[PDB]
């Protein structure tokens, strides 16, 4: 259009470009839309094309002044969804201009933040989204990832142990510090704050840091292992994220952790780049299946929020637990590690991923697995997540009859015979329970946790 | 197409037309029957967005006269017939102004 | 790993 | 409990607590809970707050190193849902001591964030959230509030209007700034960048904020009255956010904005304490209706969410349009306007509000009205906003036929018509057409603006 | 507003 | 001997006589009427940092007293209201207004706020009447941090005079602020109930 | 290879990949090998993508280490040179992570500063080299290019003029100052330090600074056209270079400029960051057909150059003069010019591009043009160059008869009647002289200008 | 000039 | 001691 005509016009003839062959740059979205009753799907397609990037609901003259055709997104393909009918599959590409380097919240709140629909869609949910290697060579990614995490720490051919500090909130910073020393010393590689365990009144942060440190060298020294605790440094403002996150190096805390939903994309990106200038790593904390990510239709998949937490950076990353969801989404666990840990992840429908996303260079995150998992569920983590994970067990450490030490050690025992088990070609998942009765023969700890919690 | 003409402004109500007295009168009755207290500042028009106008006396707490307010607005018009005169409500509740427009625009 | 599945392999 | 017991327990004997009456410093919570089938009610509630507080899916040993009964959360009280039968409402008080100070999401991703169901809730949704007083004075707020922000600004007895410039992307700087200074000069208050103008290779952002200055400058001296313009500092990292925050300052912009779902609460608390202590009015958008709080049955109200940005601070707060809504919904937008703007907003179930609220002192925030609005919503919105409030126009400006300046005289023509008429004690919203269509008479702009859109 | 809706009120 | 007390700190002096002297079971009352400072000793101390006739030629003020006005109601205006009061005050004829001693910064008045609108009165009552004004704002406050800081925004707007409640603030906070006004160029008026 | 057998072996097996095919990420690299007699083109070339990449000149233990395949450089074409036979073309990709992100030198002397040969190799020339769009988002590029130059200096619709101060060497600050201001008050745009001109005994740069600064902005006042005098910051070190961009921008100086070949990569990389971070305008000066780049057989090209230097950030870029330049290297010119200033410039043999280069959203760069040149090359200069360049004319304004504010006169006019008469559709470069012989006929400073230097 | 030689056109 | 004696208790 050369010409200023005001007034509400129609989307199709500008923002639906069905013979668009997306540049290789080019970000691309995979939209499931839901369009308003008589609204033809090209015509909403290019409703949602619009208003993620150069459309306004009216005609304005500023259009003019640039060009639209270079800047637009522009909708270049529509799928049914297999199953419903009312909704459609709409493919829209971006072009990288249209974001700021470096921050890929900017692409995401650009395609859904704020994008509530130009009267043409009843219901929006982004699927996937393709970060070419162009935009990805931008971000600062994780501050260290898998293989030099585990240069650091010096632990090699197993997954990791953790286990966060309960109860979740009360214990003062001293009593903290002895439930630390207890997991570390029994045999867990590492210990962590609760996500919400920041600077409370019952425990002020600078003495936890204190406290917990001492623990890690006592417990460290006792077992020839080295050993971390995530200190957490979620805080209210920047400031004090960065005073708590110098307090950790400045002590020598090998590990931080952020919480991204209560801090935020902005604080963890500047948290990962000065974990990657000061050699500190970083755990990161966000809850899927939890207000975003939980609604099968509307919201955005954890898989995006997957691929954005990779860019912002972290050295390991948490959702939620994979054993006690169904073997159907078992499926959607393999394709969740993947991203994580891949360099390139090839388009596959079946695991929900609708196009090529390359990685490049860039670092694989530790996928973490927690939730109410105990030794029972050590043979399916181990064949799930594989050896580049952490396994937490809050509960199933510090809930052992014989306490923290004897709870750390049972857990250690099982995953090693696990390992083992795995290395010797067997089916660690079908023989779990023998493995775990013959490691128990030898494990008087590891036998009455399998006591303690049922199979 | 027709062409914006830049003019200055003078804040609440100056992109309307001019305000006759029914309509001046009707901004004060509003501004009494909110609780707010009436008061008149004046400035040089070239010190309009100074954040201190010259107050007219005193805010007239209390008042439920509408025509003591514009009989005031008219004494400050007489005392400064050059400056620029505003009409604004104090809101005690709030600690804010309530409303303010300019009555007269100065010259 | 890294550089096992590679999009150059 | 005394003793250690290990193993998995029930949540009732701890956490149900029907006789408690909340203390005035504790955090009241109200969840919508769907419990697992053949679950109590009071089991579900139970499990809600242990695990949003002190609980553990298996019984632990360090709850014994404190007192449960002081810091735990407990439930108690349960009430059916008007309308449905699956759920029902658990009331749940926090000792205050389990929270940071100033830090409204340490409460929140505590109480929600991860609170997954200890396997007895299969459904859960925060519909309301008591701060009390005590935590309120811990917060910053808003670094400056209506009633300063009117005195800084000089702005008395309306509404102000504001503008987006569109399209939303792909104008050079100084393109930018010429549609600014149109605007501006034709009797807009505010312009803004849009949500994701940050600093893109079209638009690097320092250009951007000194022909904005320049434009905002010039307007100002052109109309006589004052002028702002929301330049956006969201960024990726906290470092670059700081240093765009202090170049607006340097240039003298009275105004910048943050996109509080780009940035974060971390990024967004921090700014709002560097606004306070620097002068500079802070403008917030958060989208509701959009991916969090949409969805009636699951996730977070956006009262909620409206309490948080109140106490993260925010001068102005911006989610979605409120005249499109249905006349339903007006009631939820009157009570969203209260919890912004008002001291003390009593219980009222009606409205969704199940706790008294009280901010003391805290200032109120600007309601902020948006989407595809035009001059015919011009009654609707004087009516429901009332004065403290911005009205953007962004389209409705921009898409004016005769260009910007016009199109915001239009604009501010129709405004100070509304508020004349309801200053003169007429029914604005039942006399919208006359009230605009006389207006219109001496102010050909507002003629062709009727023309251009439909009432 | 501020201090009109207050608890104290 | 002068030797017991820390050079330019008068109250190491004062504390020391009578701050913690309950009395060796010899003494049932203390009172301590007079302190001789000798010279050695009051040369070592800052002193006012600028005094009556540096004062008086910073503000060109000759002849007479100086006349000032508190702004009431004590507490409970806003910054804009206060600052309306100010330029009322001066532009009436008085040298200078002042902050109430407990005007710090309460809700209802940051004291950023009430810095910026307050100066702006002065200088365009200063303007009205050709002749210098001043308002003595109040930087007393809880921390050392947060009371340079605000010294250093009425220096930044170009407030002549700041105000320090003694009382309030004590003796420490006090002696810094008085080197802080010698090396900024800034009249401090103190008050000590 | 997947044992360790050491010794000297040949690199043809590991590093001539005939059938590879290069990845979009490839860094791309075309040399002119001359192969040691006897040695096969195949085996040089593999020797050549060895020694630039993993190779070492006998067989290490360490590349066992290491994923050679994946990250060596690899030769995969071999074409002859069309006029010489003893030369010959290869073709080697290297992959993208075998360099620093935002490091291009780093590119540039892993592939010919310190490749010598593995005895398979008399003779090396990098005549081109494909930087992957993936790698050109990680540099700075101009701090500020084409467009915002032309929007911040209020330059439109023509070249803009400059002139270097002479002597070269020699003035004190207060005659350097009256030499600037005499020039900008005669209708030049710019001015400029001459590459040497640093601190000298003769002038110190802080005197110099003020005294041009105060004659810039009287010439400014005296024309009412915006004025520029390029400030030379090259300085000995860092922290010097720094001190005086900073000053310059103290005291308002919207450019500075800065001798690539005095200060170097590193200095001119920090730079330009440092001009976008402060919005000063940076003018790179980079002789090209000196030492580096004049032999047609031995040393990198100075399109190769060209692309490093856009890279590491400029807002102008000169070299040679291009109108003393026979007709045949014109259309070498002309590439030159595309490659500083377009998006994407295709593969060309004919004038030495062997990739095609995609530089996406990096802005382009202004041209200068210098030399020898007086009024009579202004035709030319106007037809080559177009109006996205900067005409320096040193000699030929303070070589006027009349002195400098009449040499600047007579070249702004000369100038202008050649863009007008471009306009208007004229051949200028053919009716030159008749143009130039009738703006004279107005311009008195024009004619004598024209009888001062031979047609 | 800018966008009108792109890769894209 | 500490939350012995809470308003709370």
């Amino acid at each position: 259009v050369k010409k200023y005509s005001a007034g509400v016009k129609e989307y199709r003839q500008t923002y639906w470009m069905p013979e668009y062959t997306p540049l290789d740059s080019d970000i691309l979205a995979c939209f499931k839309i839901t369009p308003q009753p008589g609204v033809d799907r090209e015509e909403a397609a290019a409703a949602v094309a619009a208003e993620s990037s150069t459309g306004t609901w009216t005609t304005v003259w500023t259009d003019l002044l640039t060009d639209m055709d270079y800047y637009k997104g522009r909708a270049y393909r529509i799928e049914d969804v297999p199953g419903d009918d009312a909704a459609f599959y709409a493919f829209i590409a971006y072009p990288i201009d249209l974001f700021e380097e470096g921050s890929v919240v900017n692409v995401f709140t650009s395609l859904v933040g704020n994008v509530f629909g130009f009267k043409a869609v009843r219901g929006l949910r982004l699927e996937d989204v393709r970060f070419p290697l162009a935009y990805v060579k931008t971000c600062g990614g994780p501050p260290h990832g898998i293989q030099v995490e585990r240069d650091k720490m010096n632990k090699y051919g197993r997954p990791l142990l953790g286990c966060t500090i309960k109860p979740k909130l009360g214990l003062s910073a001293k009593n903290y510090g002895r439930a630390v020393y207890e997991c570390l010393r029994g045999g867990l590689d590492f210990t962590k704050d609760d996500e919400n365990i920041n600077s409370q009144p019952f425990m002020r942060w600078r003495d936890r840091f204190l406290f917990v440190q001492d623990a890690t060298e006592t417990a460290e020294a006792q077992t020839g292992e080295r050993k971390g605790h995530y200190l957490n440094v979620t805080a209210p403002t920047p400031e004090e994220m960065y005073k708590r996150a110098e307090f950790a190096k400045e002590i020598g805390a090998p590990i931080i952790m952020h919480d991204y939903i209560t801090g935020g994309f902005t604080a963890n990106t500047g948290l990962a780049k000065w974990c990657q200038d000061n050699g500190v790593l970083l755990h990161i904390h966000r809850a899927m299946h939890a207000v975003i990510d939980r609604n099968p239709n509307h919201g955005i998949h954890f898989r995006v929020l997957t691929k954005i937490l990779r860019l912002s950076g972290g050295d390991h990353l948490h959702t939620g637990t994979v054993v006690g969801k169904l073997e159907g989404d078992r499926a959607s666990t393999l394709g969740w590690i993947d991203l994580l840990r891949e360099s390139f992840i090839p388009e596959d429908r079946s695991r929900g991923i609708f196009f090529d996303q390359d990685w490049g260079s860039m670092p694989g995150v530790f996928a973490v697995a927690s939730g109410g998992i105990h030794v029972w569920h050590m043979p399916a983590l181990v064949n799930i997540f594989g050896d580049d994970s952490v396994l937490q067990f809050g509960g199933g450490t510090l809930g052992h009859p014989w306490g923290n030490a004897a709870g750390a050690a049972a857990n250690r025992v099982a995953l090693e015979a696990c390992v083992e088990a795995r290395n010797q070609g067997r089916d660690i998942e079908k023989e779990g329970k023998e493995i775990l009765t013959a490691a128990a023969q030898h494990s008087p700890e590891l036998k009455i946790a399998m006591e303690t919690w049922k199979e | 197409m027709q062409d914006y003409k830049q003019s200055l402004k003078y804040e609440t109500f100056s992109y309307l037309p001019p305000m006759n007295a029914e309509r001046i009168r009707a901004q004060i009755k509003y501004a009494i029957a909110q609780g707010w207290s009436p008061g008149i500042e004046h400035v040089e028009v070239k010190n309009s967005m100074n954040q201190y106008w010259y107050m007219w006396k005193l805010p007239f707490f209390g008042e439920q006269n509408v025509d003591n307010v514009l009989a005031e607005i008219e004494a400050c018009r007489s005392a400064y017939p050059t400056h620029q005169v505003k009409l604004v409500a104090y809101d005690n509740y709030a600690q804010s102004l309530g409303l303010a427009f300019v009555v007269y625009r100065g010259n | 790993p890294r550089l096992d599945l590679i999009e150059q392999a």
